[PDB]
């Protein structure tokens, strides 16, 4: 009976002005999320504003956005917008919503928006206490650093006092990426992040236990007679306190290191987002790019 | 790459030779030794050091955070994790240094992500006795 | 007198008491139990 729609029309019901449809035309080829797929939907379900709540926990918004479906905007006209769902592997054009600069050859991820500078750009169809808050498309290193800093801040919140936590939070709230800088809005610690903390600490202790003698002793052995800036930094990070190896067993060692490999993969997946886009050559004005949709 | 440091002893030479050979369906080729002139190529050094460091950091970092979380887990396996770490202990600071150490752990893990995941490029459809040639479906 | 436990660290209890068995021991209650049992045992050529 049911059919899965691919072309989605969104109809407004607020008596829009000319400036509203003008700003809609500027948004052509952007990406917008939808919670459910139908041929004709109301504007209230479109955009991220429907989910915001007074707690404003960033982890909650990230988790909610992960479940959502992504669509592209095409052929904007009067109070009727056409949204086209992407098909895996096809070649699409997109106009970036946020201010983050792109580069060719890398990957992109979907994240909820960030506090940047004066917070000037919220002109997106503010109408009737509703607004079109779009998600951000950012390159892989910035997204990975954001997830890393949220998780690290959450871990640091434990075993520390209130003011130490405040100082650490105020430091971690900032990020620098490709000559730009951004600030994370409302990174409050919450039970959603506590689940991530529990699974991450379990995986980390597992990688600690699975590590063999040779793997642990490698760094300390290499510090004996090698020297480089990378090595001195790595040694400075670690605590401070030849011989034939105690045990040699390539079969048991390879099994152990394979298990440790799986555990490291599991630990890494905590911060890796879904790789939505792989990019091609970009317009030199940085506004729009050609990309392939994956995942 | 790990055994590169201990190569002088004959045990390591024999183990490296045994690891070097690989066997598969009617295939018995040998892969190249990742060391030259008893030295490591720099990218291999970075990858090996990153793995060994991310192994080393977790051994002395997890205990405090694990023992703090032990009070609350209703899934109750985190307490067994704490006990396992304490058994490992039996087998053998200013907040800024702590935050730097956490950042180092995660950046070192990300450095190893270059080798952790595999691109599943192709899946195969039936092959000719000319087996050099085969058909397959492309996957991202 | 104290018993020897296999696990070095104990664990938190959960679930209602009809799918796994746990004993609970208020010390005052146990003292009353001991006294009552000792008295009633004697109560009951």
């Amino acid at each position: 009976m049911a059919a899965m729609e691919a072309n989605i029309f969104c109809t407004f019901d607020h008596k829009l002005s000319i400036a509203d449809v003008g700003k809609l035309t500027k948004l052509v080829a952007a990406v917008v999320p939808i919670p459910q797929r139908l041929h004709l939907i109301k504007h209230y379900q479109l955009g991220l504003h429907q989910f915001v709540d007074h707690t404003r926990g960033y982890v909650r918004l990230r988790g909610l956005l992960r479940n959502m479906t992504l669509t592209l905007m095409r052929r904007v006209e009067g109070n009727q917008i056409l949204l086209h769902v992407p098909t895996h592997g096809l070649l699409y054009t997109v106009l970036n919503t946020g201010p983050v600069t792109w580069e060719k050859g890398d990957a992109l991820c979907v994240l909820p928006p960030l506090f940047h500078g004066p917070l000037a750009r919220e002109n997106l169809l503010t109408l009737g206490q509703w607004e079109l808050v779009l998600p951000w498309i950012v390159p892989m290193p910035l997204a990975l650093e954001i997830n890393q800093r949220l998780l690290i801040m959450g871990l640091f919140s434990l075993d520390r006092s209130y003011e130490e936590v405040k100082a650490a939070v105020q430091q971690l709230q900032t990020i620098t990426f490709r000559d730009a800088t951004f600030t994370i809005p409302d990174p409050v610690i919450d039970q959603h992040l506590l689940i991530d903390m529990k699974t991450a600490c379990l995986s980390m202790s597992m990688v600690a236990n699975l590590a063999s003698e040779l793997t642990m002793t490698y760094v300390r052995k290499l510090a004996l007679e090698d020297s480089s800036m990378l090595l001195v930094k790595c040694q400075e990070l670690l605590m401070r306190l030849p011989a034939r190896p105690q045990h040699v067993s390539p079969d048991d060692e390879i099994a152990r290191l394979s298990a440790l490999f799986v555990m490291l993969r599991q630990l890494d997946d905590l911060i890796r987002e879904q790789v939505v886009f792989t990019v091609c050559d970009v317009s030199p004005d940085n506004k729009s790019a050609t990309c392939i949709f994956k995942g | 790459g790990l055994f590169s440091l201990d190569r002088s002893y004959e045990e390591v030479k024999a183990a490296v030779q045994q690891l070097q050979t690989i066997t598969f369906r009617d295939a018995t080729f040998t892969i190249p030794d990742p060391v030259i002139d008893q030295h490591l190529l720099i990218d291999m050094k970075t990858a090996c050091l990153s793995m060994s460091m991310v192994a080393n950091l977790a051994s002395e970092l997890t205990m405090t955070y694990v023992r703090k979380l032990a009070l609350e887990d209703s899934s109750m396996l985190l307490v067994k994790c704490q006990e396992l770490l304490m058994r490992l202990d039996r087998e053998r600071v200013s907040p800024d240094d702590e935050i730097a150490r956490l950042s180092a752990l995660f950046v070192m893990l990300r450095q190893l992500d270059d080798l952790i995941r595999e691109q599943v490029v192709f899946t195969v459809c039936d092959v000719s006795p000319d087996n050099k040639s085969a058909t397959c479906i492309f996957k991202g | 007198s104290l018993l020897h436990t296999f696990w070095r660290l104990p664990v938190a209890v959960f679930f209602e008491p009809h799918e796994e068995n746990v004993l609970r021991c208020p010390e005052r209650v146990l003292r009353r139990l001991l006294e009552d049992a000792a008295v009633t045992m004697r109560g009951g050529d």
